[PDB]
DNA sequence: CACACACTCAAAAATTAATCGATCGTATGCAAAATTTAA
DNA sequence: TTAAATTTTGCATACGATCGATTAATTTTTGAGTGTGTTTTTTTTTTTTTT
């Protein structure tokens, strides 16, 4: 949608592309991209009390926060950078 | 003074490349060219600069023309807001 | 208020401010920090000052002469100053 | 790199005085 | 009272012996990119045939101005896009 | 006296942005079943 | 040796992405219509005043 505007909002369209590819081909090859995304049908899952209380015994957690993380984990995609 | 003798030698590259299209003589010194297309026709051009490089003479064939379309502007909407 | 022997208003705003700024924290009332409030937007005007925009009418077809000048600048004021 | 107040009253008014 | 029709680019104009399939007969012909010549002999090399071409198709418009007509007739016209696929389809097909 | 020179202007239509519509790419649910493990 | 649990894979399907067809504003042009400026001064001769 850059050209229907002026020049100074196409030349941030060129600096900010310009700074996105370079910020993102220097995980090219350390793979390293996993990003919170968008899910869009049904994301439930049944939880299991036991994986929560390892997960608590694992990185130190209380089980609210250990749903929030459970849940958070599940939304959690990677990209590609030739995508 | 170091800035201004630089941006002086680029003025000066930029007004020789000027007056290269630059006719030597005068205004009224009438000189037509009859260009053809391999497909056999005759187009004549007025200058003397565009006598002798066939690339000045198809510029001037196409600043000749008096035909502009339109550009349409966004008008700098962005006055509009405080 | 930038050339009145160079500004000594601003040294009267920031007195009226420092007069505030005596003052403990604990003693200060919400008048004499919306007083600095004010000093504050005094200097923001000072600063945010800036030549205005030329507007037209476009109702009417422009002429053949068209638009001479953009310029929106008081007799003694000029750009220097501004 | 702290600014005190104090220093700016300080001087503002020593260059009151001499303005150097 | 209607006089006159001012004239743009249509779809009977690319489609008449000069037009197009003169651009198919002699584009080949005329184009020479060589890699002894510089960059801007090529590039002006290409753009003249293509000059001469619309001042012989279009005269009335500028050369810019006839490369952002054709840019709106190719997306608009549907028989210009038949005959786009046809040239695509034909050279496939041998 | 009419003949160019310049000023002004309702309508026409190219241009262009906006608004659905068709078609294709894709993620997900479902049916079957090949494999593994138990008695 | 044979039957049940399980996870994988093929396939159908619905939903979003994206280009395309259409269409309504718009605003520049579009010459069409109309108001108006125009020949053009020119030495030549007389008479007077000072030189």
């Amino acid at each position: 949608i850059g050209s229907k505007y002026s020049l100074q909002f196409m030349k941030s369209c060129i600096e900010l592309t310009h700074s996105v590819l370079k910020v993102l081909e220097q995980y090219s090859d350390d793979k390293t991209l996993v990003i919170e995304g968008k899910s869009r049908r049904q994301k439930k899952f049944n939880i299991s009390e036991g994986d929560i209380t390892k997960l608590i015994e694992e990185e130190n957690v209380d089980r609210d926060e250990a749903l929030d993380i459970l849940t958070s984990s599940l939304r959690s995609i990677e990209v590609n950078f030739q995508k | 003074g170091f800035e201004l003798s630089k941006l002086l030698q680029k003025e000066h590259q930029m007004r020789k490349n000027v007056i290269k299209h630059t006719s030597a003589r005068h205004s009224r010194f009438g000189g037509l060219l009859s260009i053809q297309t391999p497909d056999k026709t005759r187009l004549t051009v007025s200058g003397s600069q565009a006598l002798v490089d066939e690339k000045i003479a198809l510029q001037k064939l196409d600043d000749s023309k008096k035909w502009n379309k339109r550009i349409i502007k966004k008008h700098q909407s962005v006055a509009a807001e405080g | 208020i930038l050339s009145m022997e160079s500004g000594k208003v601003l040294r009267a705003a920031i007195r009226l401010a420092l007069d505030v700024i005596k003052i403990d924290r604990l003693s200060r009332t919400p008048r004499d920090n919306m007083v600095l409030k004010l000093v504050l937007n005094f200097f923001r005007n000072v600063i945010a000052i800036e030549p205005g925009e030329f507007t037209i009418n476009t109702k009417k077809s422009m002429p053949k002469k068209g638009i001479t000048s953009i310029d929106t600048l008081p007799p003694n004021v000029s750009m220097d100053d501004i | 790199k702290f600014f005190s107040k104090e220093s700016f009253l300080a001087d503002f008014d020593d260059s009151s005085s001499n303005e150097d | 009272r209607k006089r006159r029709p001012q004239v743009k680019l249509t779809a009977e104009k690319l489609l008449s012996d000069k037009g197009l399939p003169y651009v198919l007969k002699n584009a080949h012909k005329r184009i020479r990119i060589s890699s002894k010549k510089n960059s801007y002999d090529n590039l002006s090399n290409i753009i003249q045939f293509y000059q001469l071409w619309a001042h012989e198709l279009f005269p009335k418009a500028k050369f810019k101005d006839f490369m952002k007509i054709c840019q709106t007739v190719g997306k608009t016209d549907p028989v210009l896009r038949e005959y786009r696929v046809s040239l695509f389809r034909d050279e496939m097909g041998m």
